[PDB]
């Protein structure tokens, strides 16, 4: 896809009731939400996914964005601390696949 | 807002009040803020619980070089009502009749019009009064008080039973509105929000409760995270005790809309679980998101014609309080308080009992403990707990009894409930007038006429209580004799 | 040394550049991210910031536990102690019974005061696992709540003593064995002699002095060095009166400032002894000795009943109250009326003064020289025919500033009702603690009768 | 997303990925990863609260469990203070494979 | 009673309220004493209040400056000492209001 | 500049927010002239933080 | 928004629907807690689907403003809106399309 902005998630744990807020470069807030919820074992109403804008998607951020989102959601849940991951280009190109 | 009142009441030898004139003045400080609506609410409650055929109240709001005063739980009602009860106390004393009989015979009945011409329907105050009389064992304890006072020269007890009426709805009618937004995600979990904010009154708790009934799912499947201008716009402040009333309706309407949209899927699988209806709705591309809104109907008072209903309904309650003052120091104990409060069919009796106690103890502070001092050039001196003395653990009535009135559904609010935040605060006036009762008795103990109308400003602090207990020590210290 | 080392919720904290101006509340919240402990006033009156301190008391070879206001505790005072915050006793995954019961009994509304009240109650239970209803209410003298009206907090906690809103039978029981261990590292470290510490901040240097020699050398060299013990006065002067003491010395470690010596005439407390220790010592003596001997002790205990709450009395020193010399000190009138013996030392001088009117010449002043410190105060036994009362009236009974506060003593000629001595002392009636020195002398030799009552009242009316 | 300012307490995550197309994970040695200043933790399948099953048809792992099935299969995630420290730590996760 | 040291009987509290209809569903909580939903979190210190929200690494602090006079003209303002404080950024006044 | 602090300073200087608010019903002059007793007085109620 | 100008288009749509300038309409972000259960931005469809949603949301508002528009046909948008607010009429609406 070579979207010029690679995949990126910030997950912010809220400390109450399993509440978490994610800032994600994704075309799919819903699946991001669902996948993080299930991975944590909390209902969807606890998870908020926010997308301001992406520096390219082209279909590459329709689903494969969630492999970063989930890892990061977990780190945030575990540590009680905000966690962030933006993929390097080599990482993004290897992990996320293509046409 | 501090208040100054000038009053003149006329009454019969029976204690029946036939004329009342009160001029009110508030210290508004250096911006207008809510000062005028506060003074309106004061004027709306200068009757407290009493029918007065000939009556005139005026209010003027002073513009001063002080920080701007604002809303405080009661919003001018407590100031209005203390004045009412102050002259009422003086009517009973002047008449030589018991306070509780003088108050009862001057009380409004069902169907009466207020001085502002609103009809009192569903008037539960007489029931609050009779239940509080019996449950507090008021007449028996009046004699026990009388006895203690014969047997003790330098400690005195006082017992007073005080009613209240409190009008529910913002005085500015269009503020009587609220909104909700509800989402059902595809796992069946619900995210709810409304315009109300949570400040300890358990509003979110009550709205989850409301939504859970409306949708017929457990409360565990519904969550509220926060209040936000970008989920519900144009919200009234969480104030006027009305937020459960307004948002409850809002939430209920949002929920009804979601139900209507699920009812085809329900009909197809009436046993099958909630989660299935939701996923069925989603995969049939039906919206699982809705707003809800409510405005309180038929409000709007005119000062010009003295017509229109400012309130949707009234709250009613009654408190009996007993105190024991130390006549030599001004210290006192709050021995026992008995409260009967109409909250309609409570949404949550734990939370409502919480609000009665919370409201009452703030009022207890207002009328007995809490005092702000300024330099003559207008600088607040009282700037922390070291100098500003709110009620402590040790301050509250030793025996503290609260009852929610039974079998009083209130049709016109959410699930027959009533608002609860502000109406109970004034009932702490019962401690103020119990103190006044004890002071009288201390004064009688030093050969003071007992139709003498001595001054007791609020708050009734140790200073004011001690100085009013005139004796050989106050006489020496002031006079030199 | 210069490293500050303490424990928080069982976890070692090593701070390499402690700033004397940093309070424990700010360190917890902003350095450690533990925001359970709240800021409600910064003044010591609200308790929203209440946490527990645990430490090894070297003088008693035991582990002690007390509450403090974190808003007024300098981190520089906390070398080798162990702090417990609300996060330390439980969470929503495993609530401590204190936590469970306040929650389930509807004792949390807005919730802002709840951690504070939880830590006051928790601290009570670590000291007394079976408290009386009375001890429970007293745990909260330094805790304010604006929402609940207090009833449900007390009702829920009453379960720990000796159609319904909650079910106490469903409360998990408390097993005191399951509380966090005292950090073994702190028992390992109590085998090392305390060394002098120096901390340098932006504006303030703090010396934690280990010995009397170090303290007295410092005051001799640098008499402007400001003693800090409980910080319950100096904390307010800094935060609120914007006063700045660029050099502080804290002597709380020094044994001779912490000692309790029984003598023929009374009980000597080191100047840095906390009021809670004065309380615990005097309570024992009152309970065992004859009434005849404990009239002044009971005086002091009465004044301490209404002296802030547990948080302040755990760190507030007896010496601190005396030297502060507030016009409204509740203890100085009692010390004055009983003529308590004070010992003042510098490097190379030791003297004693009975507290009288000369001890306090002017507003917030004593007769201490710049280079002197108060070492000890002896609270006397009362003699046969010696009687004492203490009084305090404020705006609130509990945890308030006195309007008028008093100590009063009479000694009678033995076997008579004739006055030998009479001492009537007052706070809140001048810019210093005063004695009614004009009224009391003309009562000597008079009998304790109506005529005496009248003479004194008229005397006080004119004199004050 | 990455232009959003970091919270003072924010942590960085770095994915650790399979270098074999198909292989059992014999062992994972984090011993070098822990020596890296800032290292917080290494997340694996065991740290997942609820389900390790994700993806649109529920046939994907959040983290590799027992076998890796592509070069770039996500095995775990290092958490550290900074991205530099997360990357270095990630290099200190030695994985043993059996093809 | 004048000589008595202060003493209080122990508390005696009674809370009366109406039971819901017995035909009401156990899942329908309206009229039931359900604890405040945040009570546990509020006992545990996990509930987040505004100042509990972590700071952004680039976050600044503000302190209001207020009048010490009830009624006066502002003749002049001197920020020269303020500017010497480490970490000082700016003093906002009326003229900064966009 | 001249300050206005108390309610009485404000009455003295005619310093109000807007005009008098009023409610009146019935006939005051009659009511008062027909009563057995008349009691007048003033009350001050302090504010609250 | 991923650079395809979706928000621009939806602002264009809302502007025509409400008959107000685009200047008065803003879109800040996309969020699961404002619109739930959203399909991915994909299959070139996102302007068609969301455009109709937006349209319908605007139609609901217009229906609520109608009576205030009849009473003041020329007086501006701001007046209708403030009138609806002070008459306690909701000025929030969802829209949806399949
Ligand atoms: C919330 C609150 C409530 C309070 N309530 C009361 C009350 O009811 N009654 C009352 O009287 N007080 C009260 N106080 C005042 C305060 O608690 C006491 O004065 C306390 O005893 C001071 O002790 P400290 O160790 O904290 O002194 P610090 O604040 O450490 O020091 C106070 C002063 O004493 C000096 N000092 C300390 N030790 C020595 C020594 N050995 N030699 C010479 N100088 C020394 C210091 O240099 C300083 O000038 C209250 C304070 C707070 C914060
Ligand atoms: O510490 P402080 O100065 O805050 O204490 C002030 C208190 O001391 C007393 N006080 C102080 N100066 C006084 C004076 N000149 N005359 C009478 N009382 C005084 C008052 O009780 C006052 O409440
Ligand atoms: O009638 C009221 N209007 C308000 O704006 C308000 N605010 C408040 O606290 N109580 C009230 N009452
Ligand atoms: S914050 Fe109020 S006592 Fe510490
Ligand atoms: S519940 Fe709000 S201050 Fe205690």
């Amino acid at each position: 896809h070579f979207y010029l902005e690679t995949n990126c998630t910030i997950a912010v744990p809220k400390g109450e009731a399993g509440e978490m807020e994610l800032f994600v470069s994704t075309q799919n807030t819903m699946k991001t939400q669902s996948f993080v919820a299930k991975m944590l074992g909390v209902p969807d109403n606890r998870i908020v996914v926010r997308v301001k804008r992406m520096g390219g998607g082209f279909g590459g951020k329709e689903t494969r964005s969630t492999v970063v989102s989930t890892a990061l959601a977990l780190a945030a849940h575990k540590t009680g601390r905000p966690v962030r991951c933006m993929l390097d280009r080599d990482e993004d190109m290897l992990i996320t696949g293509g046409r | 807002h501090p208040f100054l009142a000038k009053y003149k009441v006329g009454f019969m030898k029976t204690g029946t009040v036939v004329a009342l004139e009160v001029a009110h003045f508030s210290n508004g400080g250096n911006t207008e803020d809510l000062s005028r609506s506060i003074m309106e609410r004061a004027l709306f409650h200068m009757d407290n619980a009493y029918k007065i055929p000939n009556i005139r109240g005026t209010g003027r709001i002073c513009k001063t070089n002080l920080p701007s005063n604002t809303a405080f739980r009661g919003f001018g009602g407590p100031q209005g009502m203390l004045i009412a009860e102050y002259w009422m106390s003086e009517v009973a004393i002047t008449c030589g009749l018991p306070a509780e009989e003088v108050r009862r015979k001057n009380m409004y009945k069902e169907g009466d019009l207020t001085h502002f011409n609103q009809k009192l329907e569903g008037f539960t105050l007489p029931r609050c009064w009779d239940e509080c009389i019996a449950s507090s064992q008021y007449l028996a304890r009046k004699r026990e008080v009388e006895k203690f006072n014969r047997e003790n020269c330098w400690k005195k007890r006082g017992l007073c039973i005080i009613p209240t009426k409190f009008g529910i709805s913002f005085t500015l009618p269009f503020l009587n509105q609220g909104g909700a937004l509800v989402h059902v995600y595809t796992d069946g979990s619900v995210l709810l929000t409304h315009g109300g904010t949570e400040m300890g009154q358990g509003l979110h708790t009550k709205m989850v409760q409301v939504a859970s009934r409306a949708l017929k799912i457990p409360t565990s499947k519904i969550h509220i995270s926060e209040t936000s201008t970008n989920t519900v716009p144009n919200t009234s402040p969480t104030a006027a005790s009305a937020s459960a009333d307004l948002n409850g309706q809002g939430v209920y309407e949002a929920c009804q809309t979601i139900l209507k949209r699920l009812e085809p899927f329900k009909k197809k699988k009436p046993t099958g679980p909630w989660e299935a209806w939701v996923m069925d709705a989603y995969t049939s591309a039906v919206s699982l998101s809705a707003t809800g809104f409510y405005k309180t109907p038929n409000l709007g008072y005119s000062f010009e014609t003295n017509s229109g209903n400012p309130f949707h309904y009234f709250s009613y309650g009654v408190a009996c309080s007993e105190v024991e003052i130390d006549c030599l120091t001004g210290d006192h104990k709050n021995l026992r308080t008995d409260i009967v409060m109409d909250v309609g069919s409570s949404l949550n009796p734990a939370i409502d009992i919480g609000q009665v106690e919370g409201a009452f103890v703030q009022g207890l502070g207002l009328f007995t403990m809490e005092e702000l001092h300024y330099s003559p050039e207008g600088s607040l001196h009282t700037r922390g707990p070291s100098t500003y003395k709110i009620p402590a653990f040790g301050s509250i009535p030793i025996e503290f009894r609260v009852s929610l009135l039974r079998d009083c559904p209130n049709k016109r609010a959410i699930y027959a409930s009533k608002a609860v935040g502000e109406p109970p605060l004034f009932l702490a006036s019962s401690i103020f007038f119990a103190i006044k009762d004890a002071i009288r008795a201390a004064r009688a103990q030093h050969g003071d006429n007992a139709k003498q109308l001595f001054q007791l400003d609020s708050p009734a602090t140790p200073e004011k209580i001690r100085n009013a207990c005139v004796d050989q020590f106050t006489t020496l210290c002031v006079t030199g004799v | 040394a210069d490293e500050l080392v303490f424990f928080v919720n069982g976890k070692k904290v090593v701070e390499k550049n402690a700033d004397p101006e940093t309070t424990l509340l700010v360190y917890l919240r902003r350095k450690l991210g533990l925001c359970g402990t709240k800021l409600g006033c910064g003044e010591g009156g609200c308790g929203a910031c209440t946490v527990m301190i645990s430490k090894y008391d070297r003088l008693q070879n035991k582990i002690v536990h007390f509450s403090v206001n974190a808003c007024l505790a300098p981190i520089c005072s906390l070398h080798h102690v162990a702090v417990t915050t609300v996060e330390g006793i439980g969470n929503t995954q495993k609530l401590h019974p204190v936590q469970e019961r306040i929650a389930r009994s509807h004792g949390s509304q807005c919730g802002f005061c709840t951690p504070g009240i939880v830590m006051s109650m928790y601290t009570l239970l670590r000291n007394q696992p079976e408290p009386t209803v009375e001890e429970i209410e007293n745990a909260f003298q330094g805790n304010l709540c604006r929402c609940t009206g207090y009833r449900p907090i007390l009702q829920g906690f009453r379960t720990f003593a000796k159609p319904s809103l909650f079910n106490p039978e469903d409360f998990k029981p408390l097993d005191p064995t399951q509380e966090p261990i005292f950090p073994p590292e702190l028992l390992r470290l109590k085998d090392t002699p305390q060394k002098k510490l120096r901390f340098e901040g932006e504006r303030v240097t703090w010396i934690q002095a280990s010995t009397m020699e170090e303290l007295l050398d410092l005051k001799a060299q640098h008499p402007d060095a400001k003693l800090v013990v409980g910080n319950t006065e100096i904390g307010i002067e800094m935060k609120f009166k914007n006063m700045l003491f660029p050099l502080i010395v804290c002597p709380a470690w020094i044994p001779e400032l912490n000692s309790v010596v029984h003598g023929p005439e009374g009980i000597s407390f080191g100047a840095s002894c906390p009021l809670s220790l004065v309380e615990s010592v005097l309570a024992e003596e009152i309970a065992k000795l004859p009434e005849q001997k404990t009239e002044v002790f009971r005086g002091v205990m009465e004044q301490l009943r209404w002296f802030a709450g547990k948080q302040v009395k755990s760190v507030a020193s007896i010496g601190g109250n005396i030297i502060t010399a507030s016009p409204i000190s509740d203890l100085n009138p009692v010390f004055m009326a009983s003529g308590a013996k004070l010992t003042l030392v510098s490097r190379g001088t030791r003297r004693t003064v009975r507290m009288d009117h000369t001890f306090f010449p002017g507003y917030r002043k004593t007769l201490l020289r710049p280079e002197e410190i108060l070492l000890s105060i002896e609270i006397p036994y009362s003699k046969e025919g010696e009687f004492f009362s203490a009084f305090k009236q404020a705006s609130r009974r509990e945890a308030d500033i006195a309007k008028v506060t008093s100590g009063m003593r009479v000694l009678f000629k033995p076997g008579t009702i004739e006055v030998q001595e009479l001492s009537l002392c007052f706070g809140g009636m001048a810019d210093r603690t005063i004695s009614a020195l004009k009224t009391t002398p003309k009562q000597l030799s008079k009998s304790w009768n109506e005529e005496l009552l009248q003479s004194v009242c008229a005397g006080l009316a004119e004199e004050l | 997303c990455d232009d959003i300012p970091r919270y003072e307490n924010e942590l960085s995550l770095r994915l650790v990925t399979s270098t074999r197309a198909h292989a059992k994970i014999t062992s994972i040695d984090t011993s070098e990863a822990k020596k890296v200043p800032g290292f917080v933790c290494f997340l694996t399948a065991e740290d997942v609260p609820n389900s390790n099953a994700t993806g649109l048809f529920n046939d994907e792992t959040v983290f590799a469990k027992d076998e890796v099935t592509c070069v770039g299969h996500i095995i775990g995630a290092v958490v550290a203070d900074t991205p530099e420290h997360a990357q270095r730590a990630a290099r200190g996760v030695k994985i043993t494979y059996e093809d | 009673s004048a000589t008595l040291l202060f003493q209080k009987d122990p508390p005696a509290n009674v809370q009366l309220f109406q039971e819901v209809p017995k035909d009401q569903s156990e899942e329908d909580m309206v009229g039931r004493p359900l604890p405040h939903l945040a009570a546990n979190m509020q006992a545990s210190g996990e509930a987040v209040y505004c100042d509990d929200i972590p700071r952004y690494e680039n976050e600044l602090s503000l302190r209001l400056v207020t009048s010490t006079r009830a009624h006066a003209k502002i003749t002049s303002i001197d920020t020269s000492e303020a500017k010497k404080v480490p970490g000082f950024v700016c003093f906002l006044t009326a003229e900064d209001v966009p | 500049l001249p300050a206005i602090i108390t309610i009485q300073d404000a009455i003295n200087n005619n310093s109000f927010y807007g005009s008098e608010i009023k409610i009146e019903k019935g006939d005051l002059k009659k009511g008062f002239s027909e009563a057995d007793n008349v009691v007048s007085g003033e009350l001050y109620i302090g504010g609250q933080e």
